[PDB]
């Protein structure tokens, strides 16, 4: 619930709530009443749909990969980072430090692949999405002992049902995820730059449980992240120039604004 | 117990019961209203009062 | 058995839903909490801070630090226009990349007053008065100071406290306005004129500068979230 | 009918879920309970027990009982290094097969102090002093006793009570550390140097031994379960 | 697990259902409320207002303002019929496009009295009396005033207060009646006859007019909603 | 809380609990009975009483 | 009856009602916190006190 | 409110809560026991008593 | 009403509410413990006491 205006009237005393240096790094609060006179206006506008959480808590697609059910890449693999989609990434990079839980929803959709195979009939492919914590074992062949899910979480989802959902709590070595890290991992200041171990929730692998149809089928796992219980500290400028890399802040210089005509033009080009 | 609170109205009541062991699986805190712009705005040591000039 | 009939709405996934969930590893003990300085709890904390407006644009006054400075010079005839831009944040190419405007492009609606702090960064002996005027939409922008007066103006007299806040009040026929361009609602014109020409003694540079800052008021609110248009990608970042 | 709409999350099977269930044979009467000695209720009961560390490794000092014994001999120049290994359990090839480390490979995080009990199993007339030092990461391990001193050390004077506990305290910039190798966090270096050379009379063997034991403290906790990498299978056991 | 068995009725979408729902953008703050004049809360607010009945029809008395006026003229023989139409709103081609009838075509049932206000818009010296009669169904409409009398009539004597309300009472064998044509239920006949011929002095026009107005009473109710037949479309409006 | 109200009978009781955060997602207000025809009908300044003629 | 207990928090409330006849079909006892290392660690007859040597 | 009534037993208790706005959507009234054969049987004006002949 | 009774334990609590009109549609009475072997075993007229021979 926002603030309200109140009646003022003429002003001829030495108050000048307008004139004040902004050289002191102090952003002054000036109301309508200070530059004119405005009667008592009640405002019922609500500054809710602008809260830190509600802003960030929207499911954004972070990635999607493809994996053949019969051929070579029968599994996909992804190192979890929100740095693969421009949309979600820019929202997170509006804060230096963020803390949150994740809701991972996977929208797996299958598409038949053109082939000359006879009598292709699917018997409802079942997909396995498996979470491998950081420093886990790494599957190779899709039949490896790794897929036994001995302790590693996994969602088993039969196709044609509500998409799988699971939560992850806040998992960070530190007490907040750093969205910007200035420093190296190595004491000699070489190697990787800002590839700190705090935003590295291991890998997520996915594959077809069954052998599907006789023919080839390619499935597309689409990953959705939704930040719940968000707390965000230290605000910072939104990114201007386009992203170039998924782990660096590399950029090509570009405009400071969109151009127009003169300084006194009243219409954008 | 059942937590009953008003729906976000412009200008009522919904039961909600947490059903999971972890507290990291509860629904988002969409309602959580606070504002305190005395931080980033006006971070100065001695607050400038609106009735005289900041500098001498 | 407890009879139930599934209402339509079930078996879908929204991109803005909110529900209970099954956990992954259960009983995980979350790390402690630190009170790291400068906590943010609302976007209006960020939006009420000044950001330099790159008012000047030409074609290479948009690739340097020439963008942010508004050229002011002593001209003998007074009534010359210093600058002029419409107030239509998150569409106007003057506020499209400012801090206020960039938060505004994630919202479809906005309401509230906006403060334009003009800071004179001239010499310390240079003087001048400016008539900063905001003329609501009702006509197509003043082209003379004698027309600009009629609007809501503030004559800024310089001399210590090198900034003066022209506060643009809410004048709209609705309780919100669009961030994206529309013609049912518009935001008028913000102009500056010389009230009394820049008088500069000898040995002091006769070309000074002004800086424009855009900030939100405390009677400010944004409603209905959408997603920005000023960010893009082609293929995934490898 | 009681209206319900199935939220997405339904019709899946996790490998870490927990729910009510239908029974098989209903009303089955479970066998009584015996109070068999040595009940375990937490993994920290097991992890706080000493286990011999196979510090020595070469290529055949890793297939015998030579692995567990650390050779100590009288050398005339003092400042010689007895042993040296990093503290990075569940990755280090010194703690990879110990009791503490093997529990640790089922977890991704760990926090807490670690106790290294060194037990002198020499002659009963042999003496010697050792400067057991733990130097936090900040540089790349001491190569002299004169550098090792600066760290957190404990000079062990032998003579009855043939063990001395060098307790490694928690020095980390985070409230947990990775069990798997990482370079954002590291665990420093544990070294031993002769403080005062092994003095052994006549008719007593001049080569003694030390044993290293690894145990967890009571300020110890592990978080976030994963599954081991040190076990494997090919085809099912027939 | 809470056992449930889905009763048939689930997994369908009706076009008249009503249930809880998931929201789109959650926590959206709806705009304030204004008390704009003339709030409507029931369709009977609208249905109880007069609307001019286009009683006259021929073939070009249905494309002009000739439709609404009922020609009245002085005829020497009294017992001539002024007008006559059945009462069967929402089917009758006299009430098919009136305000009452158009609300009525969205309903299958109706019950209540109906008021027919006849307003004499003649000269200010013209006189005349009319016997306005409503004869319930029991026979096939009067063809003489001497037969019309027997029904429920109201003799209207003109002279100031240029309107007279013949209120048609509810006479039906059921508590509702169909809006659409049926023959189990019918609504009788509304006729008007001259009681005493129009006497008009000199210099005053001898052809006057009457206007018929249709309104609902306060004992009026409509039940069972359907959708109109008097609106149509082919392809979507481009 | 549970709002219990009579089913619309001609001539009983149903629990209903709002389950959503917004109040714009609650079921329609099908029951909401009011009538006040003193608006569009008879909008005149001085109400005409039924016992004499409106005009003099 | 409904058993209400705090969700495992780091640094609230969930109803849970057993619905099955057997007590071998109830959800796991994930919360069950106890520690007592006076067993495997220090199993000695006479506890060694930390202020003097164990042996004479 | 919850209407609790005995199950139809030969020789117990079920909650039932109406969930719909209309009262024409409630479950059938299968239990509704009444008998009154003084209608179709013996519709006579003056009841014939069983102890003498109906006619004189 | 809700019938709460202990789960069959070896050596707790489940709500159960009947939801059907008939009492021939309620869940089985798996718990129903009684024993009385004085029937088929020892059906004799005069009970033989264990301290002397049955016959003289
Ligand atoms: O999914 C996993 O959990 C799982 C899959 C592969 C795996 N890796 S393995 O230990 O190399 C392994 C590899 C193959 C089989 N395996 C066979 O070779 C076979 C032949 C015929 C019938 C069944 C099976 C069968 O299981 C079993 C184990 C472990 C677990």
């Amino acid at each position: 619930r926002v603030a309200d205006t109140v009646g003022t009237g003429p002003t001829n005393s030495e108050a000048i709530p307008a004139l004040t240096a902004a050289e002191t790094g102090h952003t002054s609060q000036v109301v309508p009443g200070d530059t004119m006179q405005t009667r008592h206006v009640k405002n019922y506008h609500s500054r809710s749909e602008s809260t830190i959480e509600n802003f960030l808590c929207r499911s954004a697609c972070v990635y999607f990969t493809e994996y053949k059910n019969s051929g070579a890449k029968r599994y996909a693999e992804w190192v979890l980072t929100p740095r693969q989609a421009a949309q979600l990434r820019r929202k997170l990079e509006f804060f230096t430090y963020v803390r949150f839980d994740l809701e991972l929803t996977f929208v797996i959709t299958s598409t038949q692949q053109p082939s000359t195979t006879q009598n292709q009939d699917a018997q409802i492919l079942t997909h396995q999405i498996m979470y491998v914590p950081p420093g886990g074992p790494v599957p190779d062949k899709v039949d490896s002992y790794v897929w036994q899910t001995s302790t590693n979480p996994s969602v088993f989802w039969t196709e044609g049902n509500a998409p799988p959902r699971m939560s992850i709590p806040f998992l960070s070595i530190g007490n907040a995820y750093s969205n910007f890290y200035d420093g190296w991992s190595e004491f000699s200041r070489n190697g990787v730059y800002g590839i700190n171990t705090l935003n590295n929730m291991g890998t997520l692998y996915a594959r077809h449980v069954n052998a599907g149809s006789t023919g080839p089928i390619k499935s597309t796992i689409r990953i959705y992240f939704k930040p719940k219980h968000v707390k965000a500290w230290i605000p910072r400028p939104p990114r201007l120039c386009q992203y170039e890399k998924a782990k660096n802040v590399n950029f090509q210089p570009s405009g400071v604004t969109t151009t127009r005509q003169s300084i006194t033009t009243m219409t954008n080009t | 117990g059942a937590q009953v609170s008003t729906q976000k109205t412009g200008a009522i009541h919904y039961t909600n019961i947490n059903y999971y062991k972890d507290a990291a699986s509860n629904s988002a805190n969409r309602q959580d209203f606070t504002q305190d712009p005395g931080k980033f705005t006006e971070p100065v040591k001695d607050i400038m009062i609106k009735s005289l000039p900041a500098l001498n | 058995g407890l009879p139930t009939m599934n209402t339509p709405g079930s078996c879908q996934f929204l991109t803005s839903d909110d529900f209970q969930s099954p956990s992954a590893m259960p009983q995980y003990d979350v790390t402690p909490e630190m009170r790291i300085p400068g906590e943010v709890k609302n976007l209006m904390e960020i939006a009420e801070v000044d950001s330099v407006v790159p008012v000047q644009n030409v074609g290479e006054k948009v690739n340097s630090m020439e963008a942010y400075q508004i050229p002011v010079r002593s001209n003998e005839g007074s009534g010359t226009q210093v600058f002029g831009f419409p107030l239509q944040p998150g569409y106007s190419s003057v506020f499209s990349r400012t801090l206020l405007g960039e938060i505004l492009n994630y919202y479809t609606h906005w309401s509230g007053s906006i403060k334009l702090t003009f800071m004179f960064c001239g010499s310390a002996m240079a003087t001048g008065k400016f008539l900063l005027a905001y003329s609501p939409p009702g006509a197509g922008a003043p082209t003379k100071r004698v027309d600009a007066m009629l609007g809501t103006h503030v004559i800024w007299d310089v001399g210590l406290q090198s900034s003066c806040v022209l506060c643009i009040p809410w004048i709209s026929q609705t309780h919100y306005r669009f961030v994206a361009s529309d013609e049912y609602t518009a935001g008028g014109f913000i102009t500056c004129w010389y009230q009394t020409n820049i008088v500069v003694p000898a040995d002091a540079q006769s070309s000074c500068y002004i800086m424009c800052f855009v900030s939100a008021c405390n009677d400010f609110s944004v409603r209905l979230l959408k997603d920005t248009p000023f960010i893009s990608q082609q293929n995934f970042f490898q």
